[PDB]
């Protein structure tokens, strides 16, 4: 009655039957722009149901070594569907999201993902080892795509911070024995009312293994996680030909 | 006084009792901020709330 | 007009952003009520499902027997102006006589706060912020020595013509804001609005400033966010011959009328550069102090 | 002009002296400001928010330090063994330091309230067992055994369906405030001790790991509140950054 | 006497200290002030009146100075050629710099509003013709050819007894204000393109010139503003003035 | 050629949204403008001279000696206005001295 | 205060609000300015104004 | 700014003056006072013992 | 000129002219010359007692 | 990928064991007439 659930926004509806809850980062919903904080004044374009429904774009192997990935939004959909062309014709944009990440085993296998959203999640590098070398990730590492991209020191999140306390950012854990997904609900989040879904990633999706998966020789061994998510009152603006970056 | 308005903190749900001589209002003292607290919207950010004395998995 | 169903029913338009909590009062910490034992079935506080996402929602009472402790200790001191409307060291701007950096008397300074940690992981803290800002401008020689020396200090917005030496026209000043003091005088003090194009300053800008390829040698500016580079400050001692003594100028931020959304995990390794959160890779440190064994203190 | 006397303080400049400063660009007014998301109005907000304790802070290679974010449970000889103790001292270097509240806590000379840690089985769903968690007020030494720490504050935890439990650290002090403790004189404001030991056993069935983690989360309760702002203990820069 | 404290602050000379100073001429009284025409009273009022802008920028001899005021059409070969582009970044290097609203823009750090850009026909009465004029907001780079322009913001212009069409460039921005642009990070703040394509052709019938000009008219909408307030780039002034 | 600058807006040459511009006018009124202190005159005294090597000087106020200030007053033909003026001295080095 | 009438703006279209110690108002602070605009003075000085919609050459 | 003139006794530090200075800690709250036995008031008060 | 700055316990202390601690981000600093008159400053009552 | 672009649900497996795929109307004709290899595949529903 809370382990239950069902999600249905669009052509798409998606079912668990080991939940735990959902999640409204910062209390609250997304919403559209209100006509006092916008600032852009051409009259915006709201696909609604082409572009606000469940987007399963990617799986990773969850492995007894795995370190833990990351994704960037919006650019994991830049290229998907009817949401990837109006990002791509639009010069702003802006949107919500809802977060389903599943992953079930059995109850005999064990281990927990923590599963966050991180605002303004900026990559840094290793600066050359001894920290002379003042070196940046390159597009590929910022903006990854789809396939996500593997983080090198899940420990300070790739960034000099503590994973320790991502905590304090909107998540949820999936421990096998209790649940088999993640969701949690994102509003818009940006110092500015409209932005470009090109050269600015509003947040990240982190899920990392801090209690690593184990099991018995025997229980089936691939263990997938994979990533849905479906936009939240898209609007768009600004319009001319398409860009890819 | 009858200044302008142009404090970074102009319309804020915390009202602020601060002090100023001079028209922008940004020159202005820090103050006493109001005292208001919503730790829930990071401590307890769920949709459908659960008790204390309840069980959190139904 | 509208008429098929679909469109009157739809909420497509709704900017009355739904909040799940509000703010309440909390002068002072929360008090303690008297408790007794409990010995119920049904009921059980004690156990959670961090999975969910929430912390804890146990208290005191329903795990211990509690007396009544009526608590007045405030929560004055922890709200954000409180925090961060303290003066600290932010910039350190040298102008020697005989010299490699500024041996012509005058020196331009790029407005970033981020070269100095303890500042740095304050603000750090949080994603945006937004506030206004008194500047103090302390100067003295090396040796921490007052002469009679008159300096004029320029704030260059950006767009206006930095000064290219102690004589450029730009000094001229007619309508960049300008303050002429001496050595001799107090620290210089003024105060600063939020001057951002955004709504908000912020700290962390994960993009890049202009769209095109993002090939290797662009890469330094991934992260860099026009809306957060404010200008120039400039300075100058004032006159068209060089200065007979060498000077130092420090430049203290105190923050106020703040205001900050989404906190983050705060620094825990070394800062490296101003314009990235790069750091060693091969001194990954702990957070924190280490010990032998779980078992032993 | 009218007749003043300049007292003693004239011309110093104090880093918190809250004054009025001369505006440097009349008529100026800022961007408005929008909705966004999260806006905190008191750190105490933040304090209330659970993050991982470093329990097992013992590794300390570059490969391991995740190993730092749990500690392990497994299969015993049932003679109520012990499973980790620490500081509940939340100040104090070790590992409260991992958390948010330990970091904030950094920035504030003397703090008061009542603290909790939850911890969170990550076993499999087959694996059983009943924990018991102590928490030893000041002048009570690391409880030698099981019947000793049972003695103190505690609490019997039993798994299942709720993966997680939560000990309360009441607020058990002399003073009103505690300053951060450390050894020597300041041990005076310590805050007492925390034991885990196995109440029956951690027991599973054929094909279920021998062994699972636990992890630790750990925040302040509604009475707590920090007092008298300092600098934190750590300053994160080597040289000049540039 | 009244006891006082000074401040930091004291003493210092801050050019836009809007402060009170004696009056050295007691009891004078200015000669009073008739009727004058043009009153003006904010700068944005001249920012709404069109001036000539420089599109055709491009002669540099002293002799060919006032060709930079005006652009060409002539009969084409249909094929929807293009006949001319430029930025609408009003307050950077270019176009721009021809007309008072770019020069005042040069006054201040921050802008925020729509433009218009009003085109005049200067051929003769017997001359006719389509043409396409667009807008590309940012991220849309110079249109190849007239079908990409075609997909931004635009007018189709036909001549006629009007001479004139206006092209609004829209507030179509992500920040509330842009700061001025430039080559670097700062073409975050870049305005767009605007680009001029034959739609039709420019028909003549016999004994008219084959070539005509138009005259670009450009200022700021009504929703346009300014704020922070700085120095222009340019100081016109090489030794002392004499 | 009426010489009129065009009516058109925004709202009649594209489909556009309500928006509440708050962005105020505030800073391009004529005071907030020129209200601001700028350099209008140099005056030397010096001792080994040329030009005045007796300790005195006279000085025609004119400000025109000075582009920033000139080219901005120059936008307007007629101006009426009260003025504070500044004059800031010390030696060519920048040094203050005893006198 | 009850002071003299010899400001450069004495009587003028736009009323200020400012502060002053001496007799003389010139020695007052510049202050505030009203924000009134005649952008139609310099923008459309025409005899017979013509509508948006309507084509300007009738 | 507004005409002021500093009379003698300016700039001097009178150990019995009873002024206002600066807060170092702003908004900081002290602990709170329990009752504690045995008050003095004025030391007339022990002058009777 | 000097620079005084409260190290409440806890708070790290300088161990030389240079140390970083004087950043002094959130202890109280007075900046202040000998040639001025005496820095003076209101101290609260702050033990935990 | 491709698939997921179109009209569905994400089962999971639990104490219900049965899940229900709506194939909704989704027609250019009011009605359908037999859909078969040719020019009646006019009529096709879709896949599944
Ligand atoms: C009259 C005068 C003379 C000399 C200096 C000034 C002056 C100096 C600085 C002023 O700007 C203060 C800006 C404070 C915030 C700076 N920020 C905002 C965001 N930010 C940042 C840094 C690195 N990454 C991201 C953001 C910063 O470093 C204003 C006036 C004024
Ligand atoms: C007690 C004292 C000591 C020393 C100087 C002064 C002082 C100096 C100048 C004063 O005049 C200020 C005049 C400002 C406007 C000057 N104008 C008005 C018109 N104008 C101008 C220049 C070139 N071509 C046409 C007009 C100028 O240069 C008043 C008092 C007063
Ligand atoms: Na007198
Ligand atoms: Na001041
Ligand atoms: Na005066
Ligand atoms: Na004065
Ligand atoms: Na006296
Ligand atoms: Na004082």
């Amino acid at each position: 009655s809370d382990r239950v659930a069902q999600l249905t926004i669009g052509n798409s509806t998606i079912t668990t039957q080991e939940a735990a809850n959902i999640i409204v980062g910062y209390g609250e919903w997304p919403s559209y722009c209100s006509d006092s904080d916008a600032t852009a004044v051409d009259k915006p374009t709201r696909p609604d149901v082409s572009v606000n429904r469940f987007y399963t774009l990617d799986t990773k192997l969850w492995e007894k070594s795995s370190k833990g990935w990351y994704w960037k939004f919006p650019d994991v959909l830049t290229e998907t569907g009817v949401f990837g062309q109006n990002a791509q014709f639009h010069y702003l944009y802006r949107s919500g999201f809802c977060i389903h990440v599943q992953c079930n085993a059995s109850k005999f296998h064990q281990g927990a993902l923590l599963v966050a959203v991180l605002p303004e999640y900026v990559i840094g590098t290793v600066a050359g080892g001894t920290g002379t070398e003042d070196t940046h990730p390159p597009y590929k590492q910022t903006q990854p795509g789809a396939d996500g991209f593997e983080l090198q020191h899940p420990y300070v999140l790739d960034a000099g911070i503590p994973i320790s306390q991502l905590t304090v950012c909107p998540h949820q854990w999936i421990n096998l024995r209790t649940n088999n997904c993640a969701t949690i609900i994102v509003p818009y989040i940006n110092a500015l009312p409209f932005d470009s879904a090109l050269n600015h990633c509003n947040f990240g999706l982190l899920v990392v293994p801090i209690s690593p998966l184990d099991y018995d020789q025997g229980a089936t061994p691939v263990i997938p996680i994979t990533i849905t998510l479906a936009p939240m009152c898209s609007e768009f603006a600004g319009l001319r030909q398409a860009v890819t970056q | 006084s009858h200044e302008n308005s142009n404090s970074a903190t102009e319309g804020s749900t915390i009202n602020y009792t601060t002090i100023n001589y001079y028209k922008d209002s940004y020159a202005a003292t820090a103050g006493k901020q109001s005292l208001k607290q919503d730790p829930d919207k990071f401590a307890n950010p769920v949709k459908d709330i659960f008790t204390e004395m309840a069980a959190p998995l139904k | 007009g509208d008429r098929v169903a679909d469109v009157i029913e739809s909420s497509i338009g709704d900017s009355v952003s739904r909040a799940l909590t509000h703010a309440l009062p909390a002068p002072t910490g929360q008090n303690t009520q008297v408790s007794s034992h409990r010995l119920d079935t049904g009921k059980v506080p004690a156990l959670q499902a961090a999975e969910i996402g929430a912390s804890s929602n146990a208290s005191d009472e329903s795990m211990i027997e509690t007396r009544c402790v009526l608590n007045s200790h405030s929560t004055a001191e922890t709200t954000l102006d409180s925090f961060f409307s303290r003066a600290g060291l932010v910039g350190e701007i040298d102008l020697p006589l005989k010299g490699t950096t500024n041996p012509n008397g005058y020196a331009n300074w790029d407005i970033d706060i981020t070269g100095y940690a303890q500042m740095r992981r304050k603000v750090e803290l949080f994603t945006y912020m937004r506030f206004d800002a008194e500047f103090t401008f302390v100067a003295c020689t090396p040796t921490g020595e007052v002469v009679p020396q008159l300096l004029q200090y320029m704030f260059v917005p950006p767009g206006a013509p930095k000064p290219d030496s102690r004589e450029s026209l730009a000094w001229q000043t007619a309508t960049n804001p300008s303050v002429f003091v001496k050595l001799s005088d107090p620290p210089a003090q003024v105060s600063v609005p939020f001057m951002s194009p955004a709504s908000a300053y912020q700290w962390f800008y994960d993009g890049y400033p202009t769209f095109g390829e993002h090939k290797q040698e662009k890469d330094l500016e991934y992260g860099a966010c026009p809306n957060n580079m404010m200008g120039t400050f400039s300075v100058r001692t004032v006159g068209t011959s060089k200065s007979k003594y060498p000077l130092v100028v420090r430049i203290y931020m105190r923050m106020k009328h703040v205001r900050a959304w989404i906190p983050r995990p705060m620094r825990n390794q070394n800062y490296l550069f101003k314009a990235n959160p790069n750091y060693a890779g091969n001194s990954i440190k702990p957070t924190g102090a280490s010990r032998t064994a779980i078992t032993t203190l | 002009g009218f007749p003043t006397e300049l007292k003693p303080g004239t011309n110093q400049f104090l880093t918190t002296d809250d004054g009025v400063s001369a505006p440097i660009l009349p008529n100026f007014h800022p961007t408005p400001c929008i909705h966004i998301p999260g806006e905190v109005r008191n750190l105490l907000e933040l304090c209330q928010v659970e993050t991982i304790l470093e329990v097992n802070n013992v590794p300390t290679n570059a490969t391991s330090l995740m190993e730092r974010l749990r500690f392990p449970v497994s299969a015993q000889a049932g003679k109520g063994e012990l499973c980790a103790v620490f500081r509940a001292d939340p100040g104090r270097n070790g590992p409260w330091q991992s958390t948010l509240l330990g970091q904030l806590c950094g920035y504030y000379t003397q703090w008061s309230g009542s603290l909790e840690v939850t911890f969170m089985f990550t076993g499999s769903f087959m694996a059983t067992g009943k924990m018991l968690i102590a928490y030893t007020p000041p002048g009570g030494p690391l409880p030698k055994d099981r019947a000793t720490a049972m003695l103190g504050t505690h609490v019997i935890w039993d798994f299942g369906l709720q993966s997680s439990v939560t000990l309360v650290i009441p607020w058990i002090s002399n003073t009103h405030y505690r300053a951060h403790a450390r050894d020597g004189v300041f041990d005076y404001y310590t805050t007492g001790l925390v034991s885990i030991w196995y109440q029956t056993n951690y027991v599973v069935p054929i094909g279920a790991p021998n062994t699972a983690y636990i992890i630790a989360l750990a925040a302040a309760q509604k009475n707590f509140t920090m007092k008298l702002c300092k600098d934190a203990s750590d300053i994160l820069q080597t040289g000049t950054i540039q």
